[PDB]
């Protein structure tokens, strides 16, 4: 499981400004805060992790605070910027930890490219990130203080709350869901598609078969998030007129038990 | 800047006449600043959900717009975005399968 913490800027100009937040455990939302909210909002019955509602109280203000004092400060940082103070700004933070039976990370891009990190004691640019950036980085490493408060952080705090929050959503993040699926074909060759759909955890294994023999040549397509959190897959074949039939689907999931799912065209 | 993708599929089955969710999920878009409309018959639907605006690994945005619909063998349903990284909006059509 990784813990993403996920900041999304927007700077229009010297005077307009919006950021949004939206925090994941795997593939979990659990919390979001809007720009227009003062305070975060818990997206899962758990949120709040196996936090005391004046821990909870506390690390929000610690954020409230943050939000305030990143804004200012990459108004005044942007000033640095390279040949003219160009506009449409857009910077992006993906903060957390990556938990093992953990890692943590801090990663800034801006205009869409990684360009910033925080690594171990400090903050320091990528390599072949914009050289205006070198200047904004040494003012930001002069602050012990922000240095200390992100070090306990990503060192400390968030270690600590994300396995309060595994504790508290075992039942959410252990839930298992059963997929469901069907075939259909596209247009003298065609291609045969089985869909899958409304599965949970991730992890899935679609094939298209002729008896035991696998079809090498399945390709599988991309998972596509459902409203409810479960998943979507479709996999795919390239089949000649009267290659169809005798040909299957074959999905194996964990929730199925050891009773894969057998569709035949 | 990136190009918006597009790709639209049902939660369930779609059986005509049987009450199904359709999804848009728009992805690989830069900057995070976009307009997305699920439409019936070329006329926008008004009780379309959406996700919060979130990004990748690949720091590209991604959102999901879905929608309480049945499918009909008379109406046409599609997905219809404008982003600054196009020309005119774009649109895709849900083909019956997916
Ligand atoms: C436009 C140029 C591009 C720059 C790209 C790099 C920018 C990286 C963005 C992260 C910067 C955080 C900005 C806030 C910080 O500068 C400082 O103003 C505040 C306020 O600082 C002052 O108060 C604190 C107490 O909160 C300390 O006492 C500090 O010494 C003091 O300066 N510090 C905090 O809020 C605590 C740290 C939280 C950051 C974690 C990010 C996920
Ligand atoms: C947070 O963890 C980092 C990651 O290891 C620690 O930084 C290291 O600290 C030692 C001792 O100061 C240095 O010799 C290493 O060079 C540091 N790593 C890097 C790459 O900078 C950091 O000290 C930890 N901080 C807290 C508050 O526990
Ligand atoms: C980069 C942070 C953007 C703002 C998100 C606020 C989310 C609050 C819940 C996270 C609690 C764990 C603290 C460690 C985060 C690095
Ligand atoms: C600043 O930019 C925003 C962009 O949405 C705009 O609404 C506003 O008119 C602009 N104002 C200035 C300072 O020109
Ligand atoms: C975002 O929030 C800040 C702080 O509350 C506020 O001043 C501003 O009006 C908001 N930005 C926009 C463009 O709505």
């Amino acid at each position: 499981y990784t813990f993403r913490c996920l900041q999304m800027s927007s700077f229009a100009n010297r005077s307009w400004s919006r950021t949004d937040s939206v925090v994941w455990l795997g593939d979990l939302q659990t919390h979001r805060w809007s720009n227009d909210s003062a305070t975060i909002s818990f997206t899962k019955p758990w949120s709040q992790g196996k936090l005391s509602n004046q821990q909870w109280e506390k690390l929000q203000h610690m954020f409230q605070v943050y939000r305030v004092s990143f804004t200012r400060d990459i108004q005044e940082l942007v000033k640095m910027m390279s040949p003219k103070e160009d506009y449409p700004i857009e910077i992006q933070l993906s903060a957390g930890c990556e938990m093992y039976p953990s890692e943590s990370f801090l990663h800034v891009a801006f205009q869409g490219k990684y360009v910033v990190r925080f690594w171990g004691t400090s903050w320091q640019t990528v390599p072949g990130a914009p050289s205006w950036l070198d200047l904004p980085i040494k003012v930001l490493n002069a602050d012990q203080g922000t240095s200390a408060t992100v070090q306990m952080l990503l060192n400390d705090t968030c270690p600590l709350f994300v396995r309060g929050l595994l504790e508290a959503g075992k039942s959410d993040l252990e839930k298992q869901e059963k997929p469901v699926a069907w075939l259909s074909s596209v247009p003298g060759h065609r291609q045969l598609v089985c869909h899958v759909s409304g599965f949970y955890p991730k992890p899935v294994w679609v094939m298209w078969m002729r008896g035991d023999q696998e079809q090498q040549g399945t390709h599988r397509g991309d998972f596509l998030p459902n409203a409810d959190e479960t998943w979507y897959l479709q996999a795919t074949l390239d089949v000649e007129a009267g290659e169809e039939a005798g040909l299957a689907c074959r999905v194996k999931h964990s929730s199925l038990g050891g009773q894969d799912i057998i569709l035949y065209w | 800047q990136k190009t918006p993708q597009i790709q639209v599929y049902s939660r369930h089955p779609p059986e005509n006449g049987k009450p199904n969710i359709l999804n848009c999920y728009v992805t690989q878009f830069h900057p995070p600043h976009i307009e997305i409309q699920m439409l019936k018959n070329g006329k926008k639907i008004p009780k379309v959900e959406m996700s919060d605006m979130s990004f990748s690994k690949d720091w590209s945005f991604y959102i999901l717009a879905h929608t309480e619909f049945t499918p009909t063998e008379t109406d046409t349903y599609a997905c219809r975005v404008k982003h600054a990284s196009m020309a005119e909006p774009k649109t895709v059509y849900w083909d019956r399968d997916m």
